[PDB]
């Protein structure tokens, strides 16, 4: 029985810290805004044979 | 204001069930370990007054 | 023993003994394979390795869609 | 009796690890779920999940 | 800090004068009675604070008797205050067992401190 | 505190060195030397004499990577200098 | 009983700074580590006085810094003290580091000591690259991409890493925020590490250059001491101000000094002069698992240098071979670091091959077969029979 | 992740300046650590035009 | 580290062939000269290191005399180098009277802790 007792303690605390972990790390995930999908057009009737258009 | 309450309130739900669990838990340990000296009784026999 | 009694030194590197890795071989194996569970139970938001714990437990954790 | 279950459980402790994270694992999992589920049917038509349905027509 | 000499001394004028200790002596008694360290088991010898040198002295010139019973006493109050209770209404400390056994081994040793300390800082006499 | 593990060095009183008997340290107090008793003298010559006992343990190598290098930039600008297709097309390439 | 050894705050001091029994015949270089502290809290004690005027966004952080230089009073002296600080406190480490190696004080007795300080080289390491990008000049930014792309070397987790850590698909407003957070923080960290070198120095005091014991005499700190690091750091204090007035862009390049531009790079790509030795090993091995491991192998090599030498008399001022390969083992790293800075050609990359096979045998195995003969040596010569 | 410099390297093509990698024309690693080829994006040509993303 | 069991073994071995000492010996001599520690003034039984516990039984079994002459050279060799001077050519130590006094003193106990670090791994034998 004691025993038990501890491993609850234990396991509750376990899920806990990896919660807090979990927000703590994701905290320094990419943001929402950073997530902007570019799209580019370039006019290559525009390109010249020997040149790099970057 | 804050467009996030869904999940702040699921969380908080969660975060309080835990935390009461855990509180309730940590409240039996502290009962239980602690009792190994909380019940010590101490039964004083004066020495023979010799010296 | 009349007399030597024929006496063997055992492998050993200063203090490790090949007797004591035998004893603690399946003890650090088991050991490995609960931190690796222990790791597995930490890891949790990682699309590769939440798609990794997906299909291995498919009776316990379908728990992705929306 | 309960001698088996301590010595197969409670005398090692590596086991005893291993058995705490896979259950805090497995609780963890299975409370969220739980968690999620009652505090949605707990608001029926506040959450866009059936509101998305009404208005489609 | 307040040294016993000081004590002593408003004391004995407290208590010589009739009319004033007809006027004091009757709640001093409800004080220490309504104080609370009777019933769980204290000696006032015991409760002053017992840090500072000359209380070390003190202490150090106390017969054995004496302070195996300090002894026992503070640890038993240790172990009470510990379990929330208080004792019962059967070993605590009598309104006549309260006797200031300590009091002279601080009044001689504050009296030998206080007249050494005044006496480097003498004149050429005359 | 608590006893700490066994240490070769203490405290002044208790150095733990071997006891010594017959050693007899003087002085002089620096107020009545003239600090500079010897300021070129042994200035110069003791200066010399070191740089002399430790000379080669510096110039050895030195001179060695001073060589090494010496050959590979002159290998490398010989490379670029009107030898990129006989030269360097056999080894680069 | 002395107030001096009564108040604890003032017996600590005491204890690591008024009275310590330094040994009798210590030459300059402790005084040099000592100079080396005190370059740190310099350091941190102008970089405070710079971060209070900087700024951290992206669009505005080199305009901070050209804030910083031009139109504050007094201000500039801050900016190239802090670098040119920053300059020479890497000088002094690598010069602290080569006084350890060389004079026997890695070995046996101060194993943690030696731990704890390849610990404190490592962050330093990373302290400089984060400060480093704070700039974001333009070789800075893509120096930030290049670190922050090695961990992709990882299996499987070699793309989720690195979009945490870069918090984003590119070098933007997030990377440079952590920089800058990370770069403030490091040091602090690097101050409990250096207490933590202190207190596991003290147990056993310091060495004596000639490799024995010190338990004879000593004299204490104060009074002989301090004076000694006092003219050394007065040295230090001129040299940097000659750096930092006359010719204050030499322990530099000349590319920091230009706007953020993801668009092209310099003609060479270079780290500052305390990493080219860092450096030329990654073009040396053409694997990139290999290299990235590599470099935190030429960090571990100096962790596991204690129990590899295995001469039984301390130092090297009595191993004339031993001594005479510690000196081409230095001149190596210089031309190590030479070899690195200037470019990738025909015969360089066999010099940086041949020096980085040379530097990493001289580490594993030239130190105990000279170590080995050493001894032999010294114990036929004086014996007859 | 340094951008290779146009019309420079041992083939014609492009070279990293960071550790030498010599991409040919069609942009191919040939010396170098780079264990992969340069990845070729997604696009939909349109006219005299062209998308990408 | 590096024990002396080792060291012993192969310097026995070496001195045993002639050839191989005729080739040996005289730059083993060349060596210990420009060593450059006779001349400031250091038996070579003092130069190995103090730290392994076993140095500590050796230092533990000197007599009397040859640890207080071991401390006398130790420390004037320490203020010799500290002034960066040499001692004068009348005292520099000769190369007749480098006599090992000490080795003996660590390959006694060399063993005893070698045999001490086996026998504790030993098998129940037949
Ligand atoms: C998870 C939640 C667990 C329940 C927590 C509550 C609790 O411990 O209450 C016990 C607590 C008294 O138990 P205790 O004082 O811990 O032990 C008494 C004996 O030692 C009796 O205990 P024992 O030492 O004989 O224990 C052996 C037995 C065997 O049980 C185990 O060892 C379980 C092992 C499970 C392995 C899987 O365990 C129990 O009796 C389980 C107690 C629950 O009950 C109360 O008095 C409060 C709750 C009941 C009144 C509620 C009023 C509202
Ligand atoms: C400068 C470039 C090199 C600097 C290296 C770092 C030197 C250093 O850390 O300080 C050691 C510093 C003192 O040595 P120490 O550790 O006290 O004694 C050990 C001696 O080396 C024991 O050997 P020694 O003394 O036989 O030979 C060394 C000799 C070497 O000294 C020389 O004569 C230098 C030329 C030979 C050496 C060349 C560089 C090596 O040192 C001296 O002559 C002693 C200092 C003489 C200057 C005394 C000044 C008295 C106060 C004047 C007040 C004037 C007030 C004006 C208004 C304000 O050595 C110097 O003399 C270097 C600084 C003087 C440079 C003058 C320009
Ligand atoms: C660019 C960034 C620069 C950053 C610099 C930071 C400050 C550097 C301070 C250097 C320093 O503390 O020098 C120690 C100091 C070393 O002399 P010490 O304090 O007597 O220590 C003995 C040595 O370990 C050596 O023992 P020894 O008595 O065999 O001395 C032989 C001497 C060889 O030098 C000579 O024979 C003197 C002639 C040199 C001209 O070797 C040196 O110490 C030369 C190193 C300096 C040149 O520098 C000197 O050489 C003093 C001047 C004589
Ligand atoms: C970058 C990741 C950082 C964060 C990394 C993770 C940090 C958070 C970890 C949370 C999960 C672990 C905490 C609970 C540990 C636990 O439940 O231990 C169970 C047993 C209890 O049993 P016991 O006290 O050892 O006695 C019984 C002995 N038997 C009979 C088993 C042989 O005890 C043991 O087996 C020994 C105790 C093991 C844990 C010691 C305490 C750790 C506290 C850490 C607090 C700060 C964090
Ligand atoms: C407190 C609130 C901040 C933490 C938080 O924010 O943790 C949020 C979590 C649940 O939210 P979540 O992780 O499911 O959100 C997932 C998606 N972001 O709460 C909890 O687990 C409460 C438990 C707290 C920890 C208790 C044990 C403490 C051990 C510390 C060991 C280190
Ligand atoms: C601008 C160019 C400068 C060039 C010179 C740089 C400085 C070098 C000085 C070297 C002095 C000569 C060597 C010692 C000669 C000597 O000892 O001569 C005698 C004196 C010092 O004798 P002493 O007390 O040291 O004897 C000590 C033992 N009793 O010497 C000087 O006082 C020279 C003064 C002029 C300089
Ligand atoms: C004093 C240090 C000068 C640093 C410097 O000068 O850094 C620049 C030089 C580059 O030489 P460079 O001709 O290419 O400079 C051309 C641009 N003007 O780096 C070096 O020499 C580094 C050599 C030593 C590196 C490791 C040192 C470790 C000790
Ligand atoms: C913040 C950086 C550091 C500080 C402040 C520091 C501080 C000190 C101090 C005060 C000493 C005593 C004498 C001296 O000043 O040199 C010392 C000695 C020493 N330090 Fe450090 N140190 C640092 C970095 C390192 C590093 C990186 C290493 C090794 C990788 C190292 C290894 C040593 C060693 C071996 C000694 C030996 C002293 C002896 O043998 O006599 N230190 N350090
Ligand atoms: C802890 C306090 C510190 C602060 C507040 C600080 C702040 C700064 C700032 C603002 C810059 C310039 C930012 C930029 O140019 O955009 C900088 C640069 C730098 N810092 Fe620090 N710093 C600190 C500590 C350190 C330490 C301890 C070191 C190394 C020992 C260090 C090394 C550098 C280097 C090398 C640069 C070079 C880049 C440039 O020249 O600006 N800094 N620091
Ligand atoms: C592209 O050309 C190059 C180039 O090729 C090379 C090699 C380099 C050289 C660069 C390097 C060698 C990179 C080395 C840099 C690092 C290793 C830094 C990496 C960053 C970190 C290690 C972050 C550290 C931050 C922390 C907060 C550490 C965490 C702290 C902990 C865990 C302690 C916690 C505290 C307590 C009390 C427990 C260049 O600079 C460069 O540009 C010119
Ligand atoms: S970045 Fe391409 S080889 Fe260096």
């Amino acid at each position: 029985y004691a025993y038990f007792m501890v491993g609850a303690m234990g396991l509750l605390s376990s899920a806990g810290a990896k919660s807090t972990v979990e927000t703590f790390i994701s905290s320094m995930t990419a943001t929402a805004d950073v997530l902007a999908m570019a799209k580019v057009e370039v006019n290559l009737a525009a390109i010249p044979l020997g040149k790099n258009v970057v | 204001a804050e467009p996030e309450h869904d999940e702040r309130k699921r969380l908080g739900l969660k975060t309080v069930i835990i935390l009461s669990s855990l509180y309730l838990l940590s409240i039996w340990v502290k009962k239980f370990k602690w009792a190994g000296i909380k019940t010590r009784k101490f039964v004083f026999n004066p020495p023979k007054p010799r010296k | 023993y009349t007399s030597h009694l024929s006496s063997k030194t055992g492998l050993h590197f200063g203090r490790l003994s090949l007797r004591s890795l035998t004893a603690y071989a399946p003890n650090l194996m088991l050991w490995g394979g609960a931190s690796m569970l222990g790791l597995f139970v930490f890891t949790e938001g990682w699309p590769k390795f939440q798609d990794t714990l997906y299909k291995k437990i498919p009776l316990l954790g379908p728990t992705l869609e929306d | 009796s309960f001698s088996s279950l301590y010595k197969t459980f409670f005398k090692r402790n590596a086991v005893f690890v291993g058995t705490i994270f896979a259950g805090a694992f497995v609780f963890q999992t299975v409370f969220d779920t739980a968690i999620t589920s009652w505090y949605e049917n707990h608001n029926k038509g506040k959450l866009w999940k059936d509101v998305k349905a009404r208005i489609a027509a | 800090p307040q040294s016993f000499t000081s004590i002593a001394r408003i004391g004995d004028y407290i208590l010589k004068s009739p009319v004033l200790s007809k006027l004091c002596v009757p709640v001093a008694n409800q004080f220490i009675n309504l104080a609370g360290y009777k019933k769980l088991g204290l000696k006032f010898d015991d409760l002053i604070a017992e840090e500072n040198p000359i209380m070390q002295t003190a202490l150090r010139r106390l017969p054995e008797d004496e302070s195996y019973a300090r002894a026992y006493r503070i640890i038993r109050a240790h172990q009470t205050e510990l379990t929330h209770h208080l004792l019962p209404r059967n070993e605590w400390i009598k309104a006549q067992e309260d006797v200031p056994y300590l009091l002279p081994y601080i009044l001689e040793a504050e009296a030998a401190a206080k007249e050494k300390d005044e006496l480097d800082n003498i004149e050429v006499s005359k | 505190g608590p006893p700490s593990g066994k240490t070769y060095m203490g405290w002044w009183g208790h150095m733990g060195g071997p006891k010594q008997k017959g050693i007899t340290s003087y002085a002089v107090s620096p107020y009545a030397q003239k600090p500079l008793q010897g300021i070129f003298h042994n200035a110069v010559f003791n200066s010399f004499r070191r740089f002399k006992s430790q000379f080669l343990y510096v110039l050895i190598p030195a001179g060695i990577y001073w060589y090494w290098w010496k050959n590979g930039n002159e290998y490398n600008e010989f490379l670029y200098s009107k030898a990129g297709r006989e030269e360097l097309e056999r080894v680069n390439v | 009983m002395a107030f001096r050894k009564s108040n604890v705050y003032l017996s600590l001091v005491n204890s690591y700074i008024i009275d310590s029994p330094q040994p009798s015949s210590i030459n300059y270089w402790w005084n040099m580590g000592s100079l080396l502290g005190l370059c740190l809290v310099i350091q941190i004690v102008t970089g405070i006085f710079m971060a209070m005027h900087y700024s951290s966004n992206i669009e505005l952080a080199f305009s901070s810094v050209e804030h910083i230089m031009r139109d504050v009073h007094n201000g500039y002296i801050l900016r190239y003290l802090h670098a040119n600080g920053a300059s020479f406190f890497f000088m002094v480490m690598f010069m602290h580091m080569a006084k350890g190696l060389y004079y026997g004080s890695y070995r046996s007795p101060r194993v943690t000591l030696w731990n704890v300080g390849v610990i404190i080289f490592i962050l330093t390491i990373a302290t400089a690259f984060l400060g480093y990008c704070c700039v974001y000049g333009q070789m800075s930014h893509w120096g930030a991409t290049v670190i922050t792309n090695l961990f992709s070397a990882i299996p499987f987790v070699g793309n989720d890493i690195v979009s945490w850590l870069w918090g984003g698909f590119s070098v933007s407003n997030p990377t440079i925020q952590r920089f800058f957070a990370l770069h403030y923080l490091v040091p602090f960290i690097i101050a409990a590490m250096v207490i933590m070198h202190l207190m596991a120095l003290h147990i056993h005091g310091s060495s004596n250059p000639l490799g024995i014991t010190g338990n004879l005499d000593r004299i204490p700190m104060h009074s002989y001491f301090i004076f000694k690091d006092l003219v050394t750091v007065f040295l230090f204090m001129l040299i940097l101000a000659l750096f930092v007035f006359y010719s204050p862009n030499t322990l530099g390049h000349p590319d920091n000094y230009i706007p953020g531009n993801p668009l092209v790079t310099p003609a060479s790509i270079v780290p500052e002069w305390y990493l080219l030795p860092f450096y030329a090993i990654l073009r040396s091995i053409p694997d990139k698992l290999l290299g990235v491991i590599t470099m935190f192998a030429a960090i571990l090599v100096l962790l596991v240098l204690p129990f590899t030498d295995r001469s039984v008399v301390r130092g090297n001022t009595f191993k004339v071979l031993s001594k005479f390969f510690f000196f081409i083992f230095v001149f190596n790293f210089v031309l190590l670091g030479q070899i690195g800075a200037c470019h990738v050609e025909v015969p360089y990359v066999l010099m940086g091959q041949i020096a980085t096979f040379i530097y990493f045998a001289y580490f594993l195995i030239i130190v105990p077969v000279i170590s080995t003969i050493e001894n032999v040596l010294f114990y036929i010569g004086r014996v007859n029979k | 992740g340094c951008v290779p410099i146009g019309e420079a390297g041992d083939f014609g093509g492009w070279f990293c300046p960071c550790h030498g990698s010599h991409y040919d024309i069609s942009g191919r690693i040939r010396k170098g650590p780079a264990p992969l080829n340069l990845e070729i994006p997604a696009y939909e040509f349109d006219g005299d035009k062209v998308i990408v993303g």
